[PDB]
DNA sequence: ATATATATATATATATATATATATATATATATATATATATATATATATATATATATATATATATATATATATATATATATATAT
DNA sequence: ATATATATATATATATATATATATATATATATATATATATATATATATATATATATATATATATATATATATATATATATATAT
């Protein structure tokens, strides 16, 4: 709970005091950020939790080891995004495509695997990603 | 414009980050401080696109497609530096490639034969 | 919402403190910003949503890629204020004329084509655009 | 008046922009770049608006009309420097021209002529 | 309502920010500007929107372009203060003849014509210049 | 009086306007720039008043008509600046006297005669 | 970025956590003299992970490791600097090592021939 | 982090006791006065402490008992503070050691050859 | 800590008992006063209470009985300044030293020859 | 303590009369005022007193007949003071000490011959 | 004490005879100004009282009868100022005197000699 | 008096229409808004009242018509500002006269040459 | 008056509306946001409103008839807005008017050439 | 209208439910979290419903009908978040469809083709 | 009372430019905050186990000192209030 | 010209409390710092690797406001100067 819910209070924090120190409105801040903590609560969290979360499970389940996440959290999410992107952006060919060519190229770093792979056809039947 | 505006508000902006309950001693060395990195960190990619820019005019080619081309050098930029960690350039370079051309629908937008060009322009700069 | 919404609040927050900094009085400062932002967010968002709308809708579905939007956004608007321009100004057949010359115009750029043809007859005759 | 007094002012201007807030070393020090900057970007425009009025006493046309000539020759800058990014600048200039002649009600408002003599004498200045 | 209201609080902003400056005292200042703004937009607006109204309505009428209304309006204000002047200044037969004889006066720019004349008999009948 | 105070004080208007919250870099040399604008500006009209209040003396016309022969004048000078836009002067000239000498009761209230001498007399002014 | 930014906001931070209650011959003092120790203390640290990346590198192996090869460094180093209150170095070495080796799965995560390599990268450290 | 954090923020914690109602000329005043004192006071034990941890290594002996090595150092310190009251420092000296030493499981903790040693290298403070 | 301590916090003690209601060029000015007074007058019976300290270890004798040396001390001090308002000092000397010294079990506890020793030093002191 | 004590508080207890409710432009100033003249007519009884303390011990006589020997000079000078409005200081004394003297029991309870030169002493005084 | 103390006083009085409701700039401003009248208006009687103080003592006469040597002076002070108003003083002085004297037991009590020499110094008092 | 109680009280009075309930922010900017309606709304008025006054005494009639010439000159005033809405002034002008002036006994009271000239001074006011 | 009157005391109803339970927080600035509401969503009937009045001077037609030519007027305005629903407004417009012409006596009461002028002048209302 | 009255009133709606017994840092903390569910809540049916709008214009189909179009639209929406626990959501779907669809008379009312493309419209929100 | 001029602000009509803010579409960079996964470092707070030190408060035993309040006995003084 | 209270200060002479400081000798807490040895949070910085917001800058391309400057042409105020 408290490791993905209190980064609301503690992002709030900040945004009210960047501005309070700008000298501006106590009334138009408290607005601002609170539209601001929604953005980013809510916008990061959604996006990132279904990828986060169907990433965790499936490389546990394949027995990755925790030092081994980054590499494949990173890219489920940077893959996630791309997944978006042509879903918004490009035929259905060219979606299919990429995610198959985005494996390929996700070759550049040693992480790159059969765990990459199933993550992102996951990702591509599963989360509609935020972008 | 670019040639000097930049520097001079962009250490105005952090300023306003910093607060005015930090002491000048920090706000504005820290400023100037943080502005320098924005000069030396931007400018790379800066002239990227400005090179984009005469590399299209040279090719004859349409000017909304600068933002593939901007995008795809600038990618392609990031995956460089990001070279000088995974090492095997080599390899990383054409895996970059290999999908930044091939999702022509979404990685380009842009004819394979000058996001190439370009992926060989942006290579040339380490 | 929040990307055409908050916009009041963001913009509020500067026309506020652009005036602040000036040692100026802050009920004077309020209602000149309250007109402000008012000007601002509503007449943005009522003229450039109409087009940008009926924009995006038509490039969509021709298949516009969306590295594309942007030539012809930048025209969508152009266009559709020159619309206003000459409904204002002109007789119906200059209207007319100009459009199709307008379009001719946008030549200039490897932008045009069939979808600023399609775009523009409907801000004619779709869109009451402020200008 | 416009010998000496824009600079001076206008200085000024962003002076109170900037803020009091501001140290005085960001503050004058920024004001003097983005002032340099207006002078700079301004002179364009100046000169063209200048000739114009010069063009229509030569030519012996109204005054009033100063308001679409200046217009014309106005819009027809901000081409000419966009076809410094398009390329192919003999088309660009046609389809400018052709338009902001042809839309007469609203593109001009001035004879045709005379119109395109200004974009002639715009087109002089690259 | 924006383009004609809001001038209250704009002139408002400098015409205190002048005082302010000064180092004067922020209830004489509030108070000389308050009579200054009501002095500024009153007088302003009355006069001119009831020339300025009439004109626009004329000459749109009359099919002026709108880079053709400058000249119009510039002589509409002129104009119309001039009647003022005699209205208040010389015999009925010298208001009507100078009406006349500005009209002739306005040659000297390419601007005159009919529209002209029209207006200023409009002004006569109708409007009560302050000057 | 007039030949000295004028300058020294109307510099002093100045810096009250900009205000004491402008650095004195800004503030003093805005001043001495807006003030050689009106020292400039102001004398062609300036030398204008003084030949009309010669004129009348010459001709043995009435002091308390300088009201008008300085109005006349002044507006005639203001007509002949704009002639340098409007060209053709030989007929705006013709046009701006038809008007300011007919309308006798609001334009003169002087001998047309005496009346058109000054716009004579403001002509060679260019 | 890693070059200044650190020490530049570090003292930020500080300041902030003192508080604006805190007199300015206290909070900044205190602020230069603790960033003053992070910049002593972190080094250390940070030369082991700079030297680890250039290892992996030079090995030829992979990047996603470095989360182990640094926390496998770091470790030992915490260890080595431990050793000075310890002494008998020898065994301790060996012993950190044993464990932080032959726990692959959960101290290497690397191989145990490139784990000892930095434990000898380390070593070196004192 | 010992060599000067400590005064820092001691200051500071003084200063907080101290209260936000005490006007700052007796607030610092009084904190760097205390402060001043703390380090002096500090200093005697924190040099046997620091001695402690050098001879351990030197004996070759275990790092937990210094826990004990610190205990005993301590209490005889004080104990020799003590002396400078209590004259006749040779009896006194014995007595402190004559338990210190023989109630091992709570005294010592550690060998009573050590422990001497300890009480010998304290007795060297003065 | 009896060095400077006792000024620096004795002016705070006052500052509290004085309050937050009264105005600080009275509460400080105050404070600072009434301190001094305390430094001036405590200093005789300190100087008494660290001579006392030295007698017993230079006679050899008990530190307990510093509760009765020093209340010894203290109180013929005070007679001693009494003496100052009362004459004939060499019977008031007398007739003081007669009971604290007679009265064994509760005005000495101590032995009569330290006991006059000490109201011998305390003499001294005028 | 009363060389300087008695003003320093003095003003104090003053502020706590006047009220909180009173402006510190009439707080303060008042009791600044106020124990001023608390000062000066305080000082010649002050001064009393002491003298009499002296003569007490010049003469050799019980310090316990300060009670009176106080009574007695402050209750002549306060008759003294009457003297400059009553005149005839010479008859005025006279029978001020008349009873002050005679009425032994309850005017005096010293000698007479001390009471007298107690009054000659406050004599002096004007 | 009559030096000082009556202005300072005198306006605290009045400032809570306004009211803590009234704010501070009516508040003092007007007690400053009630307490400028006071002491205007009182002086011309208190000098009178002094005055006659040192009569009394000249002459050699009783204290007690100040009670209406003060009553005397002080209603024919009344009586001058009166006269500012009725003229004729010559007349009104002497009848004001008739009765002031005539009527001994009630508003002399005081010999008609001493009685008239205050009536005469009052009369100088204009 | 009129020349700003009115301004001030009318202010008062609206601010106790509005209620202790409404908050400051309302309750003040409302009323100094509509205050300044009534400024403007009622000099138009009051200035034909002032200018009707000067009248009757310029032609030297009676005061107590003024309760008609203001009736009168008010009555017609509102009907001068409906004609601004009438438009066809000279016709709406003509039959407001026609009955003011006609129905002596309750529309004028007054001589119909003077009533008229009113009609005529009000006229003059738009 | 409709200047400001409205906006300033429409928030006063609100407020009263909301009722004195509801916290200032929400129940001003509630008021505030419905009270922008009424200008924003009252102007586009009033600006119809005003230009109305203009075009019956214009045409010198009758006032009374602005019961209708304003009813009229508003009825269009509101199915203009609807249009933005309806879509095909060519339809819907000529439909409107048919019946807001058609039925004279109960839908314009004015001449249908005006009212038509009226339709037209709402229909630029967009 | 529904750009802001609905925040604002809807937390006076909860406040009057929460009730006046509630303290304010409850009934108002409540209210403002219970709110902005609400916001988060509507937005996703409220979009849909603003976009069945545009889509009926440019179909150019009745507006009655919206009451089905949205009513259908919102079904699905539902539909559409209970899939997000059903999943197999191709299959959940259809099977919405085919009923939302087929029962025409109830469940559609307006032709299946357009109710088939909102069905899609909607299925585009995920 | 009439008319200029220099600047300052707002308008009327159209169009630039410099900056300031928000948008449209995609992608960077510098910083600021939060996350994902593991591990450091500097400081800030709390713990675990024992023992110091500097200050802050209370106590155990006795005795001072500086101030603050009240008493005991008599008498002043400065102010504050009431009386004769 | 004198007194009765109350609050403050003082003189002679002493005490009971309370708050502060100190001496001898020691302790229980609490807050700060430190030693040995390690950890849980929180805030800051960093490394490897990536992202969501927000604020700033930029590229391509364009716009809506607001504030400043300008061109053509004119005006209403306000502040300064000038002529009679």
């Amino acid at each position: 709970r408290k490791l993905r819910q209190d980064s609301t209070d503690r992002y709030k924090t900040k945004l009210y005091l960047w501005r309070n120190l700008g000298g501006l409105i106590p009334e138009d801040m408290a607005i601002s950020v609170t539209e601001s903590i929604t953005a980013d609560w809510k916008q990061y969290n959604d996006m990132m939790s279904k990828v986060r979360n169907e990433t965790l499970d499936i490389l546990k389940t394949n027995k990755v080891a925790t030092e081994d996440y980054i590499g494949y959290i990173a890219f489920a999410e940077e893959l996630a995004h791309q997944v978006w992107k042509n879903k918004n952006s490009s035929p259905d060919p060219n979606t299919a495509n990429e995610a198959s060519k985005t494996d390929l190229e996700s070759k550049y770093s040693d992480v790159y695997g059969l765990d990459v792979t199933v993550l992102d056809a996951i990702y591509n039947a599963v989360i509609p990603i935020i972008m | 414009r670019q040639d000097s505006k930049d520097r001079y508000q962009y250490k105005q902006y952090i300023y306003r980050s910093i607060g005015g309950i930090v002491p000048p001693e920090m706000a504005e060395t820290v400023t100037a401080n943080q502005t320098a990195q924005w000069e030396a960190g931007f400018t790379p990619y800066h002239k990227l696109r400005l090179a984009i820019k005469e590399i299209c005019k040279t090719d004859g080619i349409p000017n909304i497609k600068w933002g593939m081309y901007i995008a795809f050098g600038e990618k392609l930029l990031k995956s460089y530096l990001k070279m000088k960690a995974g090492s095997a350039s080599s390899d990383m370079i054409a895996e970059y490639i290999n999908n930044a051309i091939s999702a022509f629908s979404s990685r380009t937008g842009i004819s394979q034969e000058t996001a190439q060009k370009i992926a060989d322009f942006i290579t040339s700069n380490y």
